Formats: structure tokens, sequence, C-alpha cells
């Protein structure tokens, strides 16, 4: 009964400091690293750092360098982050997100985000709009800069929603995907096939590299319905 | 003829859990009060067998792995355990039948500074099974992110070095171990 539960929207006035948590439950806490994803303007995903439950461990994207940092409290099983002399780049919605490894790769648990408002590799995702109507075969590519072999994942957000993992290690599908979603790629160029379109397929697609530190997204997909 | 246990017992050098020490001695007598009375024991229980009957017992060989942990991991070194020494240092079967001795050592295995000498398992993929070792030094990696050899976030060395220094508590002090093993 894996559960994230993050705290409520903060709006706080500019040059301020704001601290959200992550309270998780249904499963025990220490043995999952957890994440934290920032969504903001360009509608775009970036990976923000990472905490390890056990040791205290962290890892921290150095564009962001100094705006936040990152705790747990065992006694609660929670993440926390505390940013840090917010501006108006720092307004957006930040997900907490929990590593699937060993039996998932990638973050196959998300939380619903906290609305705040006051040598890397670059995944590139060609199209950012793509229209079919529902039975239509649909395939979305990226490209990486670097060789990443099968170390890549496939993310459904739908509107208002949290991104949900669909396709992990390339090729692999999460725990209750459909099987119209197919991941194809290794080395640099990955494609993702929605094979018999549903209705409820209308969603942005993101993919990820879990390669190397940081982990870094393409731009999204939007994907698109019509039929009457 | 009873058996030569000073080899072991008595050894000036220990080895760490991670690296198990395992000696085989072939036909001889273990007698429970001859050894039970021979020295200050912190931990002395007997699974499978009876003490009593020690002596009273017929087997062909007898292996006696050593090593040297810390105070309350000792309490690990039995069957059906669990946690960082009997999960991936030193495990013992359910059906274990043999002994397990403990005792302090401070005054031997610590050093004012540290004695940075006896190593630990920290991480592994899978639960040791029964007398399973493994000296094997990978980069364990924590996350879905490979290692690669090179040491980082979710990416550890899978071995550290226990404190012992004379000043810790006894809780966190080294404790020589022997473990007999009839089969």
């Amino acid at each position: 009964e894996v559960q994230l539960q993050q705290s409520g929207p903060e709006l706080v006035k500019p040059g301020a400091s704001v601290k959200i948590s992550c309270k998780t439950s249904g499963y025990t806490f220490t043995e999952y690293t957890m994440y934290w994803v920032k969504q903001s303007h360009g509608k775009s995903l970036e990976w923000f750092g990472g905490i390890n439950p056990n040791n205290g461990d962290t890892s921290y994207n150095q564009k962001f360098k100094g705006k936040a940092t990152l705790t747990v409290d065992k006694s609660s099983t929670t993440a926390y982050m505390d940013l840090r002399s917010l501006t108006s780049e720092d307004s957006a919605v930040y997900y907490c997100a929990r590593d699937g490894y060993p039996y998932y790769f990638a973050m196959d648990y998300w939380g619903q985000g906290t609305s705040v408002t006051v040598s890397d590799i670059v995944m590139t995702q060609s199209q950012k709009f793509m229209s079919t109507s529902v039975g239509d075969r649909v395939s979305v590519t990226c490209k990486a800069s670097q060789n990443v072999d099968t170390n890549v994942a496939w993310y459904q957000q739908k509107p208002g929603q949290s991104p949900k993992g669909l396709i992990y290690s390339a090729s692999h599908r999460y725990s209750g995907v459909p099987d119209r979603f197919t991941g194809s790629g290794s080395g640099t160029d990955f494609t993702l096939t929605i094979s018999n379109v549903q209705s409820e397929d209308l969603a942005d697609y993101f993919c990820q590299q879990y390669n190397t530190y940081p982990w870094t997204f393409g731009g999204g997909t939007k994907l698109e319905i019509k039929a009457a | 003829n009873l058996c030569p246990f000073g080899e072991v017992f008595n050894a000036t050098r220990f080895a760490s859990v991670y690296a198990w020490n395992r000696k085989r001695i072939s036909n001889c007598v273990a007698d429970y009060s001859v050894l039970y009375n021979s020295a200050s024991f912190s931990t002395f229980k007997c699974y499978g067998v009876s003490p009593t009957k020690l002596n009273d017992l017929c087997f062909t060989n007898v292996y006696a792995d050593s090593f040297v942990i810390r105070g309350d991991e000792v309490r690990q070194i039995a069957p059906g355990q669990t946690g960082k020494i009997a999960d991936y240092n030193y495990k013992l079967p359910d059906d274990f039948t043999g002994c397990v001795i403990a005792w302090n050592s401070n005054n031997l295995d610590s050093k004012v500074g540290g004695n940075y000498n006896y190593l630990y398992r920290l991480f592994r993929k899978s639960n040791l099974k029964p007398f399973e070792r493994d000296i094997s030094t990978e980069i364990y990696q924590a996350g879905s992110t490979p290692c690669n050899g090179v040491e980082g976030f979710n990416c550890y060395f899978p071995l550290q070095s226990y404190g012992f220094q004379p000043t810790n508590g006894v809780g966190y002090q080294p404790y020589r171990v022997v473990v007999l093993s009839f089969e």
C-alpha cells in the first residue's frame, strides 16, 4: 500500500524560505532512496536531488546548488526539502519520488506534488506535440547526448496529475501498465510506442536517463486524441 | 586425546568476520566442563546438542570458525537471527549443531586512536546462506544508477572498519568469537 504524502501548498513572499515534507508509508522507509523533482516554467521536469534514508547520504543537482537541503526523519518516515532565498524561479510544483531499485528501476512511486508560489546528459524529445485518433499507433522519440545503454525510463503525466511510470530499463513495463505501451531503444535513441491508443492515453510522455547523476528528462510530448 | 583448541582460542591474531577463519580438526575429544571452565566467557550457548553430552558424541571433523565482531553483535551469532553480521558476514543455519563461544577483548584488539584492522561487511545484494564466505570488494550499488567501480552517492564500498577504541562502551568494543560446528 505504497503512499507518498507531501505537505500542502506554500505561498511565500520573495527572498524567504519554506520546508516541504513527504510523509511515506506502506513500505520499509530506510530501504529505498528518495528523490525530488521540480516541474516549472517550460512545463518540463528537472531532477532536483536525492537522499538515502539509511545513511542520510545526499546528491544535489548543481543547477540549484545551495537552493535546498535534503533531510529525513526516520521517526516519522518522512523526507524533507528545505528551500532557500526563493526567487520567482523557485515557484513550481515539487514532487517526491521513490527509487524502485532493486525490484523496479527508476521512480516507481510519486507523490501528489506541492505547489510553491512566490558533461550532463541531455534527453531531447523531438516533437513537443502529436495528434492521433483512438486505435491508431503512435511512437515518441528521445535522443540522449551520450551513451545510456537501457538506463532509460518513460513517464505519463495526465493533466493536473503527477507523473506515473510506464517503461523502465528501456523496455520493461511497470506493474499495472497496459500491454499497448512498449519501450524500445539502446545506446542513445529510444522510442515509446503506444500501440492501440485509448481515450485515457491523452497525456504528456517524458523520457528520463538514470545512467549517471544528475538525472535528466526530456521536454515532454503532448499527445492529443480526437474521434467521433 | 582432547582437541587442540588453543590454536584458535589463544591465537594472537584473529580474522575479520567478513573474511572469517575456518580451521578443521579431526578425531579428537571435546569435553564441555574442560573448556567452559577454561576462561572468562561472556557468551557460551550450544544448539542442537546438549552441553553435558558434548564428549559422549561421535563425529568426523570439527570446524572451529573464528572472527572478531563487536559486543552487541554477538547476539547475531545464532540460528535464525538477522542484521549486518548474520546477513552479510557469517550466517549460521537453522539446524546448527555445535556451540558459540565469545569473550571481551578490548585489551587485545583495541588501540588508542583506534584499531582500524577488523573490518565488516555493510551491504550485499542477497542474504548469505549458512557458512557462506564472501571477501569480494565490488562497489555495492544502492540505487538504479550503475556505480562503475567509482564510489559516490548510492555507490558504497561494501566494507567498513570498526572503531575499536579502548574508550568505547562495552557495547561497541571488540569481541573474540569462536564457533564450533560438528558435522
